[PDB]
């Protein structure tokens, strides 16, 4: 509570709770109601039933997620989508970048994806940063990583050189290093190999 | 086996050497079992390897595999696990594995491959996932390749005695006969003791 904060917010669950308690309470003392809450908790109850998750989850998660934005110097968190060239991945940035939901990673050959965005008249996504893998800096970094990791599970350098060049190998890699926040994927690919490298 | 037994936590397993010009190589199990465990294939490589010590010579273990350090289901998994469990029996000596043949024998390879190995100036101590690979080998090299080779010794029984491959040569049983000779010298001396 303070100065930048005088009432609450217009989507706040707990309008209901308080309000319509207190406008019964008025009803009731004011003689103009014909019929008495008396069980206010089991009012109370019922008034909580009206608002369940079917309709308030997924505003509650986006105004959770803005929220946490907000107490983070305003930073959006970097998730990467390797598919960077699947139209509904792209269709779905859109939204989600209008309503900032967080700052999108594309992965793959640059020209290929900018044609697939123009195609598409996404014109929302002209400024998401896209990254072929092989032309990363921390791309040998990340090489390496791997092979120190598998090096006994079926991986020298040259197979690491060759996984990180896929862009599900690094996503993966990115955000276990901490180059992105999270990742996204298995839009266009089975689940098994969408989720095996991570 | 029945009469004289294995000492003390011992397995009985037969062991070849091959008498190349730079080295010698060990092979075993190339007589017993058929297809030993982690822990058993752990315990021969110990066996051999003494007796490498034996005759002056660092033993470096190689547990083979048809497979490079990939510890897979199967037998790759049966060999890393084994050259794990031999490392903490024998925490000095170089013992390393899953990994191919050539892999094993041949340092360049092993560097070029996978350096990060800890089995470095190749491998002198060959231990063999099952008994098809280790018989195999050793008739074959025997046969084709231009190299002496010596066994199967019986090693792992509480007294000296070996049984030699009934498709011997004269001269096979008398190289076979001087190193069970070595042996029941060795045996005779420390029991006396």
């Amino acid at each position: 509570f303070g100065r930048d904060y005088l009432i609450p917010k217009p989507f706040d669950t707990r309008v209901l709770l308080w309000v319509a308690p207190e406008v019964a309470k008025a009803a009731m003392k004011s003689g103009v109601a014909t019929r008495a809450i008396e069980d206010w908790d089991q009012y109370r109850e019922s008034l909580e039933a009206l608002q369940g998750p079917s309709k308030v989850f997924i505003r509650s998660a986006i105004n959770r997620v803005h929220q946490n934005s907000a107490a983070n110097g305003g930073e959006l968190p970097r998730i990467v989508f390797p598919e960077g060239t699947s139209t509904k991945v792209l269709k779905a940035l859109a939204t989600l970048v209008e309503e900032k939901i967080c700052q999108p990673i594309l992965l793959g050959y640059p020209e290929r994806v900018k044609e697939k965005i123009k195609a598409l008249d996404i014109p929302l996504l002209n400024d998401v940063s896209i990254v072929h893998p092989s032309s990363h800096p921390k791309y040998f970094s990340f090489v390496e990583k791997l092979y120190s990791l598998r090096q006994r599970k079926g991986i020298n350098l040259g197979e690491a050189e060759r996984l990180m060049a896929d862009p599900n190998y690094f996503a993966a890699m990115m955000v276990n290093q901490g180059e992105a926040d999270g990742m996204v994927s298995g839009s266009s690919i089975n689940y098994a190999d969408a989720v095996r490298p991570i | 086996l029945q009469t004289i037994g294995v000492y003390k936590e011992g397995i009985p397993a037969g062991l070849n050497f091959v008498l190349l010009e730079d080295k010698f190589l060990v092979l075993a199990d190339t007589t017993v079992n058929l297809n030993p465990t982690a822990e058993q294939c752990a315990q021969i490589a110990l066996q051999a390897a003494k007796i490498v010590e034996y005759f002056g010579i660092e033993p470096r273990v190689a547990m083979l595999s048809y497979s490079n350090f990939s510890g897979a289901e199967g037998t790759p998994r049966k060999m890393k696990k084994a050259a794990e469990i031999a490392r903490s029996l024998r925490p000095d000596l170089m013992i390393e594995g899953d990994m191919q043949a050539d892999t094993a024998v041949n340092p360049e390879i092993m560097e070029r491959l996978f350096p990060f190995s800890g089995l470095k100036g190749g491998a002198n101590v060959l231990v063999f996932p099952n008994l098809e690979s280790s018989n195999i080998a050793y008739k074959l090299i025997q046969q084709i390749g231009k190299a002496e080779v010596i066994g199967p010794f019986l090693t792992g029984v509480r007294r000296s005695a070996n049984v030699l491959q009934r498709t011997t040569t004269v001269d096979g049983i008398v190289n076979s006969v001087v190193f069970t000779a070595l042996e029941a010298q060795y045996i005779k001396e420390v029991l006396k003791s």
